[PDB]
RNA sequence: AGGACCGAACCGACUAAUGUCGAAAAAUUAGCGGAUGACUUGUGGCUGGGGGUGAAAGGCCAAUCAAACCGGGAGAUAGCU
RNA sequence: ACACAGGUGGUCAGGUAGAGAAUACCAAGGCGCUUGAGAGAACUCGGGUGAAGGAACUAGGCAAAAUGGUGCCGUAACUUC
RNA sequence: AAUUCCUUGUCGGGUAAGUUCCGACCUGCACGAAUGGCGUAAUGAUGGCCAGGCUGUCUCCACCCGAGACUCAGUGAAAU
RNA sequence: CGAUGUCGGCUCAUCACAUCCUGGGGCUGAAGUAGGUCCCAAGGGUAUGGCUGUUCGCCAUUUAAAGUGGUACGCGAGCUGGGUUUAGAACGUCGUGAGACAGUUCGGUCCCUAUCUGCCGUGGGCGCUGGAGAACUGAGGGGGGCUGCUCCUAGUACGAGAGGACCGGAGUGGACGCAUCACUGGUGUUCGGGUUGUCAUGCCAAUGGCACUGCCCGGUAGCUAAAUGCGGAAGAGAUAAGUGCUGAAAGCAUCUAAGCACGAAACUUGCCCCGAGAUGAGUUCUCCCUGACCCUUUAAGGGUCCUGAAGGAACGUUGAAGACGACGACGUUGAUAGGCCGGGUGUGUAAGCGCAGCGAUGCGUUGAGCUAACCGGUACUAAUGAACCGUGAGGCUUAACCU
């Protein structure tokens, strides 16, 4: 593909 | 069908106008009442020449219900409004001296002879 | 939903081994015409039962 | 468990202690640090001296 | 003593003189004759195996046909087989009518149940079905958690899930019995059986007697 | 669980469902045979003979129930002197289905549904 | 069936009173005071009339001494006596449900006098 | 007369749900706030990268912004995988 | 990126009911939205109703439920009147 | 108190019962007068609390209507 | 650290006893009740609201009890996101400042269509060997096992009085689970009626379409509980704690060393359900199959004609059976489904006509008309005559029985 796109935030865990 | 948090009407002169049912007693993890059980109310609204006050916790019993009562017969009784009269806690013996409104023939046991003695009709 | 490895060639010939699908193998002759059909189904022709029931 | 916030810490926790005297009816509430022991010690000088004071606040009643 | 095999045709109430009305049930008997009386010379355990009803002479197979006429009764609908309690004993082709039920108090009532279907965990199992609000997305009537984590690894064995609901045999125990009547063949019980209006009920007397 | 119901639904609500019973049972009365899906005609059953019931018996009431249904006047028209004199004799079961193969557009059961008529 | 229906019509009473939903009827009912057997009185409006044939029952709705009374009666169980008709009321529907919401001036109807 | 009130076009997205490999890389459904002005929009120009612009979030600058993209130093460098 | 539930400026614009370009049904006109047929399981969405209680549910009256229009009577504390 | 650690500091009200709220007590870790203080009519898809009506939110769910989910015919992926 | 999602809450639970109650006992500083402590016993149950995001805690009221812990302080490919930890902004403090604060408070997108094990169910093939139709025995496994209050005993024993038994029996309750619409309700967009706005049938009347089933009012059958019954046991065996009898070692004593009799909701039964895939594949009854040949590696071999038997399968009518399979009833020798007649129920005096009224409207025919899923009949229609699978009596060895 000619974009990939950003992924899916994760859990905070921070 | 008087389960928690409802607002009941006060059936004899004792004071109160409405009380809020706060817990059925007898036997745990009940739902609601039945006849003629005793249930524990908190007063909401009570008259300025009444016997107790705004405030006061105490038992009761149920004597007209909008779910309706059975006969053994098949039939129901179903009132236009639920009521109660109001019971000093330790001796049930009713505070009111005249009792407003007919009263269910399962209430007559042993112990509310004041009531159904005052009570007008049935 | 996302799987750990893939199935094999084995595992899809046993999945898919109730996947046969059935013949009827029960084609009747009318008592008329005697044209092949189902089971409870007018003909190409529409015979039924001796009886010309479509009239067309 | 604790109170409040800034970490996990604070989550698998429990780094809050409530130590109550049963014949005075005093309770001690302490949710300063992370660890206990030093809330325990803390918990400890907050008993003895609110024990002595209610001590000698009845005596110099008397 | 024995049980026999009737026919559920719907429910109504008995009216008492002194007031109270006792909802009844109304299963008839037909003649529960004997096929067959095992012994425990060839089995091991004494019992005896009868049938009710009537069948067509279309219906009914050459093997159930010779059954029938090894005993040589009347072809009727279905088999079922009692054990003997080594007080009485019966005959081949004794006809057994409704009363038996005249001594007894209370009865069991054996019955298959009204098939529900494919049914939830609520409707089976009676599980609280969760808070319909307050941020609930595909969450409302699901069952929630099957099986703690990853120390036990499993679902254990007799969890309570959806699944099959009906066509069981259950038995409501410790039914009254309030009328035996053998001009109409009926038998009038108190209560509700399994079953609904044309099914077949194995009425047995009360083992908690 | 539908235990004792009936009524096909057929992937419908009630408003197209009544809608297109009516026009289909208004084309089995004015062409008197027609080829359609089964289940469409096994609830058509249940539709035309009602129809036929009350054009049994001819008078002024039942000319305005019969227009009460399939909303049209050729169709109410053909009913009570062509079809009622000639069903007078039968009692009930006015129709008849016969099984034709399977569509080739979605593979539906096909049946011609018509009445007991076409000696003329 | 034939047999619950044989069942049912051997025990039916053969004398009850036909009466439209709306008319002021006043019942008497047996009731049971332990050692004593009271013909008491109930006379009120019927707002229901539900047929089942044995199971069949009415409602006798009464504006008693304070709320309402609403209170059901078996038509063939033995506990009630009689059944009089004092008023013919004539309303045009067969439930009066919508009398429970209304009281006084409101709760009467018409009579019939044909 | 009103940076007036309710409420359509229009502008924006406050709650909840549907989606969340979606009808679509921000949407729809049922309710919303403004709707004669500190409003919205079409057309055509001007301001541009250590800069432009900002009723000010360090936002936006072609779906990418605490320093855009393209091409070249450059095969930068990397005790690191 | 698609034969995509998104966006795109200006003009004409009727009948009944309606204060109204709202909303309900229609005229002129265009369409049935390029998968259908069955059965009516658990579960999911948009909904409708419900005995008795009326927020006891939940972090939280969140979501749902309820009021809602014209004419008339009357309208409290406070106030920059 | 958007301030406050000790603290759910103390009194009263509201509720039967209130770590929230209101009016205060000042013992102000560590308020404070243009990085403005105290009040303030009206206003706010603003934070919190209470009162009435209202209800499936709940007690405790039950049924029904359509769109999927189940089957058949045709086309036919993806993360891994 | 080329990713293991953590607190608290809702649902769902599982296990240990260091047992909260119920149960069986010992001591007591146990007159009885109510107690203190200790042992065995996990079979069952083990709160409702305010505050706080809070687990916890306090309060109010029950209860017989408001048990402790593990299971990634259980459970986010079951659910929120209140709090803790993204980006905005503020109060107080520190730092000249940018900024920081286990010091708050305001607000802030939580993805996944199930490949494998597991679980809930439901099917096909094959096996048990000649096959099929049924009926069960039964290994083994699963469900449940809670108890309050009142009365009799009995105001009895005990106790100066007050108070108040143990054991046993009966009734009525709460929760749980099962069953069913017989009663009461809810739903019942397939039944009837009222009404608003519009349109159509050339117009009145009447009816139909849309506007959430237009708004509602009820309401047939089914489903459902709030409605009604049922059950937790009684009894037996072996026991834990404990109480014992006889009884030596050890002239006594001793519940134990030999033995015997007691002794709990704990164990097995007894109550109910699944179940011979229990490959150990069980037992009984019944039905059906008794026709010739060649080749030959004379092998429990292969091939041809004739017959297809009991039974099963396919199709259709279908169901208070069901996702699909499967199960049940029926297929013309018929009541399985649809239609029709009558009854019942529900809505409630249809349309037309006649009369009164200027009119809306009111009355009589009429308590009519219409009736879905109900009941009892009626072949009126549709389930056709047939074709398909399944076979020529069934292997070796040994013993007892008749020849």
């Amino acid at each position: 593909p000619v974009y990939i796109p950003r992924p899916r935030p994760p859990h905070p865990r921070l | 069908m008087i389960q928690e948090q409802t607002m009941l009407n006060v059936a004899d002169n004792s004071g109160a106008r409405r009380v809020m049912c706060i817990k059925v007693l007898g036997g745990s993890h009940r739902r609601y009442a039945g006849v003629g059980d005793i249930i524990k109310i908190t007063i909401k609204e009570a008259i300025p020449r009444g016997k107790v006050k705004k405030g006061d916790v105490l038992k009761a019993v149920v004597v007209r219900t909008k779910k309706g009562v059975r006969r053994p017969d098949g039939s129901v009784i179903r009132f236009d409004g639920n009521a109660c009269v109001l019971l000093n806690n330790n001796s049930e013996q009713p505070i009111g001296t005249r009792i407003f409104g007919p009263v269910t023939r399962e209430l007559r046991s042993e112990k509310f002879m004041k009531i159904i003695s005052l009570a007008p009709e049935v | 939903a996302v799987q750990q490895n893939k199935p094999t060639r084995s595992k899809r010939g046993m999945r898919r081994s109730h996947d046969a699908l059935t013949a009827v193998t029960s084609l009747s002759v009318d008592k008329t015409s005697g044209e092949k059909h189902l089971r409870h189904h007018i003909t190409a022709d529409g015979y039924y039962r001796g009886r010309k029931v479509i009239a067309k | 468990r604790s109170s409040g916030a800034g970490a996990q810490h604070v989550n698998t926790t429990d780094s809050a202690i409530r130590i109550t005297h049963l014949p005075t009816g005093i309770v001690v509430e302490c949710q300063d640090e992370r660890s206990q022991h030093k809330n325990k010690a803390k918990a400890l000088s907050v008993l003895g001296a609110r024990i002595h004071a209610a001590e000698m606040a009845k005596r110099q009643q008397a | 003593m024995i049980g026999l095999v009737g026919k559920k045709v719907g429910m109504t109430r008995i009216f008492t003189e002194d007031g109270v009305s006792i909802p009844v049930t109304v299963i008839e008997v037909e003649a529960n004759r004997v096929t067959q009386v095992k012994d425990l010379a060839n089995d091991g355990y004494r019992a005896i195996q009868v049938t009710t009803g009537a069948k067509k002479a279309n219906r009914v197979t050459k093997p159930e046909a010779g059954h029938f006429a090894k005993a040589g009764v009347e072809a009727g609908r279905g088999l079922w087989e009692f054990r003997l309690a080594e007080g009485e004993e019966f005959t081949v082709g004794q006809s057994i009518s409704v009363e038996l039920f005249a001594d007894v108090k209370k009865v069991d009532v054996t019955g298959t149940s009204k098939g529900k279907g494919f049914a939830g965990t609520v409707k089976r199992w009676n599980f609280r079905t969760q808070d319909a609000t307050h941020g609930n997305s595909l969450s409302h009537r699901v069952p929630g958690s099957i099986g703690q984590n990853q120390t036990p690894g499993k679902v254990f064995k007799g969890k309570k899930m959806a699944g099959q609901m009906g066509n069981e045999r259950v038995t409501v125990q410790s039914l009254d019995v309030v009328r035996v009547d053998a001009e109409r063949n009926l038998l009038l019980v108190k209560g509700a059986v399994p079953g609904a209006t044309g099914s077949d009920l194995i009425v047995k007397p009360a083992v908690k007697a | 669980m539908r235990h004792r119901k009936s009524g096909r639904q057929l992937n419908r609500n009630s408003s197209h469902r009544q809608a297109m019973f009516r026009n289909m049972a208004g084309s089995l009365v004015r062409h008197e045979i027609i080829k359609t899906t089964l289940p469409k005609a096994k609830e058509l059953r249940r539709v035309v003979e009602p129809l036929i019931t009350l054009a049994k018996t001819d008078s002024v009431a039942n000319r305005r129930l019969a227009f009460a249904r399939t909303r049209d006047n050729e169709i109410v028209a053909k009913l009570f002197n062509e079809l009622g004199p000639r069903f007078a004799s039968r009692a009930g079961g006015y129709t008849r289905i016969l099984k034709c193969g399977f569509r080739a557009g979605d593979n539906a059961p096909m049946a011609y549904i018509e009445l007991v008529d076409r000696s003329e | 069936s034939n047999i619950i229906k044989q069942l049912e019509q051997e025990q039916m009473k053969q004398d009850v009173p036909s009466f439209r939903p709306g008319d002021t009827v006043e019942v008497k009912v047996w009731v049971v005071e332990g050692s004593k057997k009271r013909l008491q009185a109930f006379e009120g409006v019927v707002i229901a009339i539900r047929n089942r044939g044995l199971h069949s029952a009415f409602t006798v709705r009464k504006i008693s001494n304070g709320e309402g009374v609403e209170r059901v009666f078996q038509t063939h169980s033995p506990v009630v006596d009689s059944i009089s008709v004092k008023r013919r009321g004539a309303v045009r529907k067969a439930k009066l449900y919508y009398l429970r919401e209304r009281t006084g001036k409101a709760a009467r109807i018409k009579e019939r006098l044909n």
